[PDB]
């Protein structure tokens, strides 16, 4: 019916998808090894849209996880949520990889394991006779998720041409350049494949993570154990129309169709306010829906590093405001009434704009059926500031003679560096041209 | 008292914004959409001040009368030709008459 | 029926694998004039209560 | 709608605005971290006029607090009223400043932090599409509030030209000149900016504070902990037509418009009688409104050091008499009946005068709905006695060779001392000329 195959790949893409499947059992009322609660069918009306359909009421995840590093998968099998995963769909015990840290490693390893990489991931494709598409849950940081992920964006474009492609890709961190220095090279090589060899992306910045991780979360030493908490909730938040029973844009080709203006303009800004557990003691007094979307357009919950004074000459075109759970829908048109009076979104002068609001009932659970949740999927034309940030860090590195002799020994014979530079400037010029 | 005597002055302060939408008469349209968008913006002005429910908001109605302000054609005022109309309902009729 | 005909006109030129784009633009302006006539038909309804206020909020939502 | 941004600035301006926001929660029936009482909407009909509008029924204050001294803000976060303040609107934890004690310090620090001082305070400006104006809750005493406050009176005059400016500024103390000696220099430099670069002020004398602080308050050692009690009540008293539902002059551009005769004549005399808690046991017998305004024009509650024998050749032009709470309005015209018989206000012989009285219901609270309160906003032309006091202490100091070599090393190359002297005498001459 609407079966999606997630493509978890890389050192960071496997960990953000590990707790994504772990989030799904707590809201479906199911255990990874059994069914102890009856809340799975009376409370939740649809479960076989991301999981594989049941053979013994055991909803297998439709997931594949490949990585060159064996460290990310050795921290999985000792956890009690790995018995839900199957040791025959992806790998058996003692799976390995390369050495290995290179963008050209996984780019060259795709055609030497070409027979095996297109054998076991295609067995899940013909399980349903109407496949939805493929989401590449991969990474941009490092050479593991960026090297091999650029290969599958090409060969799955023609072997599966009638399928939706759209990824939840995480952006790397640009604070210092000591541990990694190959960061401007492997990022722009995958970013070219994300626009012409891929339809849509969902951007997730790393410098904007610790802006939120010290905002309300109150940590002193930033660890990697907090990167999975902001990411796994908004992943399950994006499929609330798709997993839980909704009516309009209840498919993944429903939501993405109403937000993309044009190809190579698909970078969607994400926002999510409620992350604090001591808000729970004051939501008993009928906290309404009239105050939760006034702060979405206000740049506080954003996960995109952008300029603060560059929003006057940029214009919103498509903005999504997803409320979940208890909505009190007699005032949801009242919340959309107050949008035109502020004009917090700059509107495009050539065409109409749209503020789309939708709702779906959440899990039968006490932290879910009590507190209001707001998921934002914006589309603003100030996203070229990240593309100006990455390009200015790209041409400055090529004048310092950095990784021009250390990178072209394997499988690179011609200069494909300006092939990425002009196509990035094509995106940056057509964005500002789009508001005439 | 709150919407005819104006002792919750947020409605009459919002009337000044409706007085800030006329600015001299007559230079206003004479279409039939002229009551259609002007009866609305007074209902929208009550939510602009965040007061009262819709239970008493059915008792307020606005009737845009017609009087010439260029004085040969009509282009009706909102400084002295915009009028609030209080309603007569089912149990309360010994309170409100036509003279009042 | 005019709105359904343009999407029938759309889905055949996407079915193929010149002259079709000006047929789309002429049919685009044709239904734009009819929805503006439909936009006046909502506002000339009865000069009455909230059934003109609901359909007005249809009309401003289609404008921005 | 009618949103005002308060500009709390300086060592004394931050403390007088700290209990100003702390006064507002006790009368709105709200807590700084929660909503435990239902008296906030049934009793008070308007709350979003000084606070930011709610997102979770949490009325954020529209306040900014900058100071060179970190001592005033370190006595804030341990108090339980600081969680209502936000650590992202102004500063995060560990904010600092200069060394620092100079008028030329903050005057030169305004253009080196020029990018950051016009970035986060403008985010609250576009929250409402109809901004009321700016009140500079700053100080004249010291070099901290007087040095940086003179800069924002210039650059906000043209960047926001259609906004009301009016300040509640406190005057410094002129008892001895041992601890501070730079008091005649930094005061007159800001006083020039308060007349031509600012529309209106609200004067608050320091030598008149301890006249009242030993009048009925009965203290032996005058501390700084009493300076916030007389100031925070009359601040909330001035917005009773604006916060609580009133009809006429219910805006800040309503009250100031009916009292200013002309520009550079805007210094308003303030009066406030009821400050004693043992009056409460005898207000149960219907204490009327006929006796509360007979003592306002009588020079007893005044906060302005002026001459007692200089009121015969000076004339009142505008006098405001604000009653609050229980008024018994069937005798409020009876109180204004007795004004013409005494002629306690000398009237201008060239034009008419005005005694404006107004009322608004107070908070649903027992010390507020029982005791009559009278707020005075006078305008008398004997205010040049303070300007004669400051100018005689200004030219006497320049003949003693005091701070002419110690003050012109940084960012002062020409003598701008007589630029302040003539403009002060322009104010003093046009006041006496105003009654022809």
């Amino acid at each position: 019916p609407r079966e999606i195959i997630t493509l978890q790949l890389g050192q960071c893409g496997n960990q953000i998808g590990f707790e994504f499947w772990k989030q799904l059992c707590a809201e479906h009322g199911i255990s990874p090894e059994g069914i102890v609660e009856e809340f799975a069918t009376e409370g939740t009306d649809r479960k076989d849209v991301f999981f594989y359909q049941a053979d013994d009421e055991h909803y297998i995840p439709r997931a594949v996880l490949l990585d060159l590093e064996p460290r990310v998968i050795h921290s999985i099998l000792n956890s009690p949520y790995a018995n839900l995963y199957n040791p025959e769909n992806i790998y058996l015990s003692e799976h390995g990889g390369g050495a290995g840290n290179n963008w050209a490693s996984g780019f060259s390893q795709g055609e030497k394991i070409h027979e095996d990489i297109f054998d076991i991931i295609d067995r899940e494709a013909d399980g349903s006779d109407s496949l939805e598409g493929f989401v590449l849950c991969h990474s941009i940081a490092g050479g593991t998720g960026s090297g091999l992920g650029s290969y599958l964006l090409e060969r799955l474009n023609d072997r599966y041409p009638k399928k939706l492609v759209q990824t939840y890709s995480v952006f790397p961190n640009q604070d210092e350049m000591s541990h990694v220095v190959v960061q401007p090279y492997n990022s722009l090589l995958t970013l070219k494949r994300l626009t012409q060899n891929a339809d849509c992306v969902v951007v997730l910045d790393n410098t904007a993570l610790n802006r939120i991780a010290t905002d309300r979360l109150h940590i002193q030493n930033p660890s990697f154990s907090q990167i999975n908490q902001l990411v796994s909730t908004i992943m399950s938040a994006s499929t609330t129309t798709l997993r839980y029973p909704g009516y309009m844009n209840n498919d993944l080709i429903g939501l993405i169709a109403s937000l993309i203006p044009t190809p190579r303009l698909h970078f969607l800004m994400t926002g999510y306010t409620p992350l604090t557990t001591d808000q729970s003691v004051a939501s008993v007094r009928k906290t309404t829906v009239l105050d939760v979307m006034r702060r979405l357009l206000q740049p506080k919950n954003v996960m995109v590093s952008t300029g603060r004074d560059r929003q006057t000459n940029h214009c919103y075109i498509a903005i999504l405001n997803i409320i979940q759970g208890e909505v009190d829908p007699t005032q949801v048109h009242k919340s959309l009434q107050r949008i035109r009076e502020r004009k917090l979104a700059n509107f495009i002068p050539w065409g109409p704009a749209s503020i789309q609001v939708a709702l779906s009932r959440k899990s039968p659970y006490l932290p879910s059926a009590h507190r209001v949740s707001g998921l934002m999927m914006a589309n603003h034309t100030n996203i070229s500031s990240l593309f100006e940030r990455t390009c200015r860090q790209y041409d400055k590195l090529r004048k310092r003679e950095a990784f021009l002799e250390q990178f072209r020994k394997e499988d690179i014979f011609k200069d494909n560096f300006d092939e990425l530079d002009n196509s990035r400037e094509i995106v940056q010029q057509l964005i500002d041209e789009y508001h005439a | 008292r709150h919407f005819l005597l104006m002792e919750d002055g947020e409605f009459a302060q919002s009337l000044s914004d409706m007085l800030f939408e006329k600015l001299g008469s007559g230079q206003t349209p004479s279409e039939l959409l002229n009551p259609l968008v002007l009866n609305s913006i007074l209902n929208k002005a009550l939510q602009y001040s965040l007061h009262g429910d819709s239970s008493l908001a059915s008792n307020l109605t606005f009737a845009l009368k017609y009087l010439p302000e260029v004085f040969t054609p009509t282009a009706p005022d909102a400084l002295s030709c915009l009028e609030l109309k209080y309603k007569v309902d089912w149990p309360l009729n010994i309170v409100i008459t036509d003279t009042c | 029926s005019k709105l359904m005909s343009v999407c029938v006109m759309f889905t055949n030129c996407l079915q193929r694998f010149e002259s079709t784009i000006n047929n789309f633009d002429s049919n685009f302006s044709a239904h734009l004039m009819d929805l503006l006539d439909k936009l006046s038909m909502y506002s000339t309804s009865d000069c009455e209560h909230s059934m003109i206020n609901i359909i007005y909020r249809l009309d401003f939502n289609g404008f921005y």
